[PDB]
């Protein structure tokens, strides 16, 4: 054989893989929007779903089912730390508690006073008595 | 995608299992590669992106995926069907499907692009123009580990490209379909059956000649990232 | 429920839209024609829809009772207009809502959390324990109407 | 308004949805309310003794109806005893295998208001356990005396003075197969009463 045509033909080869990537790029990218997987055309056509056992798909014998599949991870409970499970005793007027993520940290108010510390090892714990009123909210920027 | 519950107790951590952690869910639970459960995955998400989503777990290199990378080959090869042909069009299986599926999402946000940026700094009274990539060095660097394991995956694999690997007593349940639909009046069933066993070799060769032209492209993808 | 625009640089401010809830509820019971509309309010939580989720949707809301409240603040698919109303676009009802349905409804629903398609939801059994709901489309994901798990 | 909330459940307690009303009660911290409760809760689904009578005879197959009255009393005495082991669960924590998983335990320790949860967890244990130490129920005793091995806690079995705890160990000893178990107890039973020749 001459070496011009197994050239050609591995360059065409080449190209006919490329542009059955196109293909399955081209799939993935024609993703719906939100709207059409609501299946609404129009915003002053507004419309419903949740009501047919096809709108949540029952895990039973003979539908599209795997039997028992997970959808969420095993909950790995982590802590409030024991310095703070003791200041329970001492709280008179207000408790709220919250997460901030971007930092790695939650954190609880009793009345006047701020804890924080990491929710995935207890760790890190850390206070603030700076005040003398009752704290209404928290926010971190 | 990870998330956190808060109650009197302290905290609820937890996250959102993927197809793949489903998958690998799945592998776990019946030990190994076959099973039923992984049979009806394969029918839940379909054969193609099965196969796609087994070859994240086949490819992985994680010391806690070593024996899941042998699980999730065993399912891909078994599971995700034969080429054939459709009357007339070439379907490949959804292992073929799912390699062109794989490789297209390692490609995802690059496969079109422009390799380079040209960008204009302003060092006080002059523009200056100059040329940048369009990738950043850390998503060369995660494209080019997903893609070396494909690499690996097409290249230790090779030999069973066009090889029925499958237990013989699913095929007569094949074959069973395909004769309720066909009625050519003096028709000999003998000149049928040559011809649709040729229709089978002849998808089964396109769809080999198809996976050995995307086993040099995955190639020529790695050798341009890892040049970049 | 009210829609400010923060400006296109982030910095302006001004107050575009305000629905209240017996205005949100009569909406929705005059699209779910079937459902009573208790199942529409209190509304214990909004979220947004990102730039990355939809372009035609902007805001969601949820209910004690699980509904899922879809909401448009733009004109469909002119993704550089500025917000001008706030029509509720869809009606979507939790799991049970189904005639024919064996699978229980969230209820006393207290906290919510929304992005990307997942919906998680906590429901107290009785008072001292929670359940945690979690509803997606991870498993359907192309799929028109939305099917979930 | 705890002792008042109790008499009005102690009424209906047949009816009553006691692992909602127990677990309600600790949400308080009211394990007075979860030992009396949970006692009238099981006192008056065998009023007649069927579940101590088939315990006495040889907990027999043919017998379902006494059968079924030990299995409700027992299903009324969990109340307790899952409370107890709750408590056990915050208390023996530090020392070892804390709760709430991977390494880092659920009270900061080293500085305090005189009392926290492990010790609180530990004081109302002792508490709770020397409330359940008052009743005339024998089966609930049994319960309690498997519970208090199942934890173990022997030492503590071996505080309980009550005349059920011999022909309790002198079951065991002759029909569970950790046999040696009730026979190790035994001789701790009868050296600590001066029993040395038994």
């Amino acid at each position: 054989m001459p070496a011009s045509t197994s050239a050609a033909a591995l360059q065409e080869a080449l190209e006919n893989a490329g542009r059955l990537i196109d293909r399955q790029l081209q799939e993935d990218r024609m993703y719906p929007d939100l709207s059409e997987l609501l299946m609404v055309s129009a915003p002053n056509n507004p419309t419903v779903s949740g009501m047919s056992d096809m709108d949540y798909p029952l895990q039973g014998p003979g539908l599209l089912s795997v039997p028992n599949l997970p959808e969420i991870s095993s909950i790995r409970r982590v802590p409030l730390p024991p310095e703070l499970v003791e200041q329970f005793g001492h709280m008179q007027c207000n408790c709220m508690m919250g997460v901030f993520p971007p930092i790695s940290r939650a954190w609880l108010t009793i009345d006047s006073d701020i804890f924080m510390w990491n929710y995935e090892d207890g760790g890190d714990l850390a206070y603030f008595d700076g005040l003398s009123e009752t704290i209404l909210a928290v926010g971190l920027v | 995608k990870k998330f956190v519950l808060l109650s009197a107790q302290g905290s609820l951590m937890f996250h959102k299992l993927r197809p793949v952690d489903q998958l690998r869910h799945l592998l776990v639970s019946n030990v190994g590669g076959d099973g039923e459960e992984i049979e009806r995955f394969f029918k839940l998400h379909q054969e193609d992106q099965a196969c796609a989503t087994c070859l994240i777990l086949a490819c992985s290199t994680a010391a806690c995926d070593r024996e899941v990378s042998a699980w999730a080959t065993r399912a891909f090869f078994r599971y995700g069907g034969e080429a054939q042909m459709r009357f007339p069009e070439i379907v490949y299986s959804g292992k073929h499907n799912g390699i062109c599926i794989y490789f297209s999402r390692i490609m995802g946000n690059i496969w079109d692009a422009s390799l380079v940026v040209e960008r204009i700094f302003k060092s006080g009274n002059r523009e200056i123009t100059a040329i940048e990539s369009s990738v950043p060095c850390q998503l060369l660097e995660s494209v080019l580990q997903e893609l070396k394991g494909l690499q690996e995956f097409l290249d230790r694999n090779s030999q069973f490209a066009g090889g029925p690997l499958g237990n013989p007593n699913t095929t007569a349940k094949v074959q069973q379909r395909l004769i309720g639909f066909m009625r050519p009046e003096n028709g000999n069933p003998q000149q049928m059956q040559q011809e649709l066993q040729r229709k089978f070799h002849e998808a089964q060769l396109s769809e080999k000649i198809s996976l050995q032209a995307i086993q040099q492209l995955v190639r020529k993808s790695y050798q341009a990232l890892a040049l970049w | 429920i009210q829609v400010y625009d923060l400006g296109q640089d982030g910095q302006g401010m001004s107050r575009v839209a305000s629905v209240s809830q017996n205005a949100i509820v009569s909406a929705a019971g005059n699209i779910a024609r079937t459902i009573d509309r208790s199942v529409f309010k209190p509304i214990v939580q909004i979220a947004v829809i990102e730039n990355s989720e939809s372009l035609d949707c902007q805001l969601l809301a949820v209910t004690h009772a699980g509904v899922r409240l879809y909401f448009s603040t733009c004109p469909f698919r002119q993704p550089l207009a500025r917000p001008n109303t706030l029509t509720l676009v869809h009606v979507r009802l939790p799991p049970g809502f189904s005639a024919s349905s064996t699978v229980e409804k969230p209820s006393k629903v207290h906290r919510a959390l929304y992005s990307k398609g997942i919906l998680l939801m906590a429901a107290s059994e009785n008072e001292d324990n929670d359940i945690l709901w979690c509803v997606n489309h991870d498993t359907f994901p192309f799929q028109k109407p939305m099917m979930e798990t | 308004m705890l002792r008042e909330s109790l008499k009005e459940y102690q009424k209906i307690s047949n009816q009553v949805d006691l692992s909602n009303v127990c677990a309600q009660y600790r949400q308080v911290r009211f394990y007075e309310g979860v030992v009396e409760l949970s006692l009238t809760a099981a006192e008056k689904k065998d009023p007649q003794g069927l579940g101590l009578h088939f315990y006495k005879h040889g907990e027999p197959e043919e017998d379902i109806v006494g059968l079924q009255a030990f299995q409700e009393r027992l299903n009324s005495y969990k109340c307790i005893t899952d409370t107890l082991q709750e408590l056990v669960n915050q208390s023996k924590a530090a020392p070892q295998s804390p709760s709430v998983p991977k390494k880092p335990g659920p009270p900061v320790l080293s500085s305090d208001p005189n009392m926290l949860s492990n010790e609180e967890a530990g004081h109302h244990f002792e508490q709770m356990l020397k409330l359940s130490q008052r009743s005339k129920d024998e089966l609930f005793s049994i319960a309690l005396y498997n519970w208090l091995i199942q934890v173990d806690l022997a030492d503590k079995l071996l505080q309980v003075a009550s005349p059920f705890l011999e022909p309790h160990l002198v079951r065991m000893a002759k029909v569970d197969q950790n046999r040696v178990r009730y026979m190790d107890l035994l001789w701790r039973y009868y050296e600590k009463n001066r029993s040395f020749s038994n």
